[PDB]
RNA sequence: AUGUAUAAAAAUAGAGGUAGGCUACUCUCCUGUAUCGUAGAAGAUGGGCGAUGGUUGAU
RNA sequence: CUGCCGAAGUUUCCGGAUAGCAGAAACUCAGAUCAGUUUUAUGUGUAAAAUGAGAGUUUCUAGUGGGCCAUUUUUGGUAAGCAGAACUGGCGAUGCGGGAUGAACCGAACGUGAGGUUAAGGUGCCGGAAUGUACGCUCAUCAGAAAGGUGUUAGUUCAUAUGAACUAGCCCUGGGCGCUUAAGCGUACUACCCAUACCUCACCGUCUGGGUUAGCUUUGAGAAGCUCAGACGAGUAGGCAGGCGUGGAGGUUUGUGACGAAGCCUUGGGCGUGAGCCUGGGUCGAACAGCCUCUAGU
RNA sequence: CUCUGAACCUGUGGUAGGUCAGCAUCAGUUUUCGGGGGCGGAAAAAGAAUAAGGGAAGGUGGCUGUUUAUAGCCCUUGUUGUAAUACGUCCACUGGGGACUGAGGACUGCGGCUUGCCAAGGAUGCUGACAUAAUGGU
């Protein structure tokens, strides 16, 4: 059971490109007599069920851990149990003061924080 | 499975006719 | 300067294709001396590479080597399908790709 | 049960499973050299070479 | 074989058969040199040929050779583009080929592909009427070119007998002939 | 299961044999022999959907 | 691959027809399937006997008996053209008599656009006598001044160095 | 790049060579899988022997 | 935003009520009935064997309630074509390989992928694949892919080795480059090329059939969970289901925030099939959010 | 007295976390060369071998005509034999080459070898290099 997704590139609307009142978020395209929509040549693919990667694997990180969103240092504490599946993200509006409450205290736990490194500076 | 007999029944042959 | 080639010479032809639909996971390779099904299978399996250079200096030197392998024969002229690490850029077309003569069963 | 599908030709050891009796065939046997009594009619002949 | 440089005599040899391997080899990367295209060979007689130039504007067979092998090849792909300048077809044999060996190709000679009997056009003598004016001066130069080599050759043959007998001569020979060398 | 099958190969090759003698008997005096006709046939759908 | 196929075959019999008579031909076809189904059409054509209607006893393939000695082999053939009705007859020089066969199809499928339903076998025989044979091609074949060189010599390796000498 | 190696013409339905005085000869072809080159710590240190030649670089 | 089902495209009476197709529910049965089925046989119909599939009802409710093309069938035609009714399919709701390109032709009907092999069509080059083998025919001085011919090719038949009359093929006259004992035609047999097709496996989902508690140190009871097996996957109108997002509302996170909220830009990194989300950096400066429900100027 | 693998000296004791290539023994799906055999076909047909006869030839010798000669052939038997080859078909016969897959996660089951072991209810070993860049993404 290794990270492998059916596709890397994101699926973008079609003529997002063309204009910039059109955004790139994914609309399905309804047009009556849409080629594109028809699954011709040449065009864009389309969203499918046919798409989902492994349900043993999904939401996972290319290193394998499930990213985990902690508020405060309460929250870490509770990945205590599963620091070999979840990673300890951190919120972006945890001020750099409890930002270093919450990476001291991970990295004794024993959990992996993904963004460890932000808004902080070390020092020797 | 039947044994065909041939007594008094030789086969004649034949060919398409011009 | 007579010696070293312990490979054999071959050229990149193109991809597998249909007349119009091109898949390039795997390419064509006609290796000098094959000419026919029967004899490429000597060279199945065998480990082809594409040798190029490139201006930037990385590790000391100059040279970036692309490796494959040989699979099955294509046709009756001696030449055969080859699948790489990285799919060969379309702009090699008709250059040169070296088939050392490892992993040898002979 | 059964993750998998094996061939009963391909792998001997499924063929045992399902073959109780592969064990014992000696499939070739000698049934020539025995003074063979060649067979056929002459009229059989007769007719065979004709036109 | 193939070879970064390659010397192709086009005297007796079909044109359309010769264009084939020549765009295939194009194709491959690798640089061809057409020599005596004048002497190139179309089957079909004469006036069949003068009628099809007539419906048909380039007088020299080098540029009508170039000119069946462009639209023979992917002209509008830039692969095939590039392609094209690895092609050069010259009339005769210049100096800086007339040193080098000339191969053929078996799939495009006439005695291996055309029937007795059947007639046949040259190019050289097609193109002499219809703006070509150049036919003495590029003959002139054949014979003086080939009485030159010529001369090469009973050289080259002389040094070839002498070594052949100083060759048999030599006892190291026959000691291990059993290798058939 | 393993003495079904003895009886099974036995049948087999007892048919075939004997499908065998009958042809050849009858090739030997010149009478002609009509093999039995098969029950059993293999159909291999060779069209699509369309 | 054609081989010749003896056929034998009857009518069902019944109480009408208690005895059936035994119909036997000598066709060529690739296989006994196609010999089978070429019976039944040409007795369908003549004796007007359906395939349900009958049966086939025997079924058998015929060997060249001397396939090493040269013959002549002449065929009557009728075709089938616009009109629909033409009747021709060839000969050849073969040392097998299916190698006379497969011959006459290439050239009926060559001059006429001959196809294997359309040509029916009518007559096979074999050519003996010097002064049975008509043709003057096969003609200039039998006398025994026989002796020409060989026609379409033409003898990948492609980029050969020397000019083929092509000659003896 | 990896031996970055190779020059007759011409018939091909006869050519070439070989030899004799264009006339009588002969031999080869039927390709290049040929031919040349390819031997050494990339080819070392020296000892020779042997060529006393060969291979080349330098001008 | 995704998932499932998905027509009708028209009878019939008469703007409609029917019907039909599709569903949604309720029923009774697989030991019962069936079938754009095939036989057997009695007189093409009818009745009674195989091949398959579980089959039949009642209720109520969306959409349609056109055609085009092709096949055929005919009738007449009518200069001639053709027209007129029908007949049955295909497209229409349907992409892909091939046909140079081209909506009606040849193949094949679609989740995301890996390998394998093919169909139609192709292997001279453009072009993936034999400048394959065997055999003939084609000479065009417009090839090729009604007739005439001091036009040939093979010839046949009849006259006495030659002619005449004929038999037939082909030529002449009336996709590109190129190809010419083909790279043309015709037949045959090998080998090869490749599709969203066929096989084997992986994965996503859907439906169907299970298994699972005195919750047994296999611990796998969010029983709305976990687990096992198989088949399947086009889609308009339309029907059903699960979700994502915005403003505000009661509860909650003893939530975040001047050690920087919200916002904004950015080729920073991730997550999800997707709607969307989380995060790094730069600006920024006072607010804001996750979760369960409520609600709408979403 | 135990314990804190508790802190340090003492060990230079023993095992060494991801990425990427290499080979091996296996398994599933395959594609491709082989070898050895069984049965069946006119029990191939032939052919050679094989004692004759006859025949004619496109005629050897004799002389176009001619009949084995101073070449012989063909046909017919005879002919070894159960010849061999080929073709068709089978092997629960066997020996190699190459590619793509590793889904599952104690134990069961079904088999074979002889409790144990195994190719039998889906991949494990030996190694390396890179890492302190490779593999990667935009």
């Amino acid at each position: 059971v290794n990270i492998i997704k059916k596709r890397t590139k994101p699926f973008k609307r079609h003529q997002s490109d063309r204009f910039k009142r059109v955004g790139e978020s994914w609309r399905k395209p309804r047009g009556i007599d849409s080629c594109v929509r028809r699954r011709f040549r040449g065009t864009i693919s389309m969203p499918k069920i046919g798409y989902g990667n492994n349900k043993k694997t999904r939401y996972c990180m290319p290193n394998g851990l499930k990213a985990f969103l902690v508020r405060n240092v309460s929250d870490v504490e509770l990945l205590l149990m599963h620091n070999k599946t979840y990673a300890a993200e951190i919120a972006g509006n945890v001020s750099a003061r409890k930002r270093v409450e919450i990476v001291e205290k991970a990295r004794a736990l024993g959990v992996k924080v993904t963004n460890a490194g932000a808004k902080v500076r070390s020092q020797e | 499975a039947h044994f065909v007999s041939t007594e008094n029944n030789e086969p004649v042959t034949l060919h398409p006719v011009a | 300067a007579q010696g070293h080639r312990l490979y054999v010479k071959a050229k990149h032809l193109s991809f597998q294709r249909s007349k119009h639909v091109i898949h390039p996971g795997t390419s064509i390779v006609k290796i000098e001396g094959c000419d026919s099904k029967e004899e490429a299978q000597f060279y199945l399996g065998k480990r082809v590479c594409y040798v190029y250079k490139s201006s930037k200096a990385v590790r000391g030197s100059k040279i970036r080597v692309i490796w494959g392998t040989i699979a099955r024969p294509h046709g009756n002229s001696g030449a055969v399908r080859a699948r790489f690490v990285h799919n060969l850029p379309a702009k090699t077309f008709g250059s040169s790709l070296r088939v050392m003569l490892y992993p040898s069963n002979i | 049960a059964h993750v998998q599908k094996k061939n009963p030709l391909k792998n001997k050891a499924v063929l045992s499973r399902l073959n109780p009796y592969a064990k014992a065939y000696k499939a070739n046997v000698k049934i020539n050299s025995e003074k063979t009594p060649k067979a056929a009619g002459e009229k059989f002949l007769s007719v065979l070479h004709e036109n | 074989e193939f070879q970064k440089v390659v010397v192709i005599d086009a005297k007796g040899h079909l044109l359309g058969r010769l264009a084939s391997v020549v765009a295939k080899q194009l194709l491959g990367g690798q640089k061809v040199v057409v020599v005596r295209c004048e002497e190139l060979n179309i089957s079909g007689h004469f006036f069949r040929n003068k009628l099809k130039y007539l419906a048909y504007h380039f007088r020299a067979p080098s540029r009508i050779f170039q000119k069946a092998v462009r639209g023979m090849l992917p002209h509008k792909t830039a692969r095939g583009q590039a392609a094209l300048e690895h092609l050069q077809a010259v009339e005769g044999i210049p100096p800086p080929f007339d040193k080098q060996k000339r191969v053929v190709v078996p799939a495009a000679l006439r005695v291996l592909r055309l029937k007795p009997g059947r007639k046949y056009c040259t190019v050289g003598r097609l193109s002499s009427e219809v703006g070509w004016k150049y036919n003495d001066i590029v003959a002139k130069l054949e014979e003086r070119r080939k009485v030159k080599s010529a001369a090469f050759y009973q050289a080259k043959l002389a040094k070839q007998k002498k070594i052949a007998s100083a060759k048999e001569a030599s006892p190291v020979n026959q000691k291990l002939s059993q290798f058939g060398y | 299961i393993a003495k079904r099958a003895e009886a099974y190969e036995a049948e087999y090759r007892a048919a075939e044999r004997e499908q065998i003698e009958l042809a050849r008997k009858a090739r030997a005096e010149g009478n002609y022999f009509v093999p039995h006709e098969p029950k059993l046939i293999f159909v291999v759908r060779i069209r699509g959907i369309n | 691959a054609l081989k010749e196929y003896q056929v034998v075959g009857r009518k069902v019999p019944t109480e009408h027809e208690p005895v059936p008579k035994l119909f036997r031909m000598r066709l060529f076809a690739p296989n006994e399937s196609v010999a089978k189904s070429r019976y039944w059409y040409f007795l369908k054509m003549i004796n007007k006997v359906k395939k349900a209607t009958g049966e086939i006893v025997a079924i058998n393939e015929i060997s060249e008996p001397k396939p090493l000695k040269a013959k002549v082999f002449g065929i009557w053939i009728r075709y089938d053209s616009r009109s629909g009705t033409h009747n021709m007859y060839k000969e050849f020089r073969d040392t097998t008599r299916v190698g006379a066969v497969e011959a006459m199809y290439a050239d009926m499928a060559a001059r006429h656009r001959a196809r294997f339903r359309s040509i029916r076998i009518l007559k096979v025989v074999e050519v003996e006598k010097k002064e049975d044979v008509r043709r003057n091609y096969v003609k200039q074949l039998l006398n025994p001044h026989l002796k020409f060189p060989l026609p379409h010599r033409r003898t990948k390796k492609v980029f050969a160095p020397h000019r083929p000498s092509t000659f003896y």
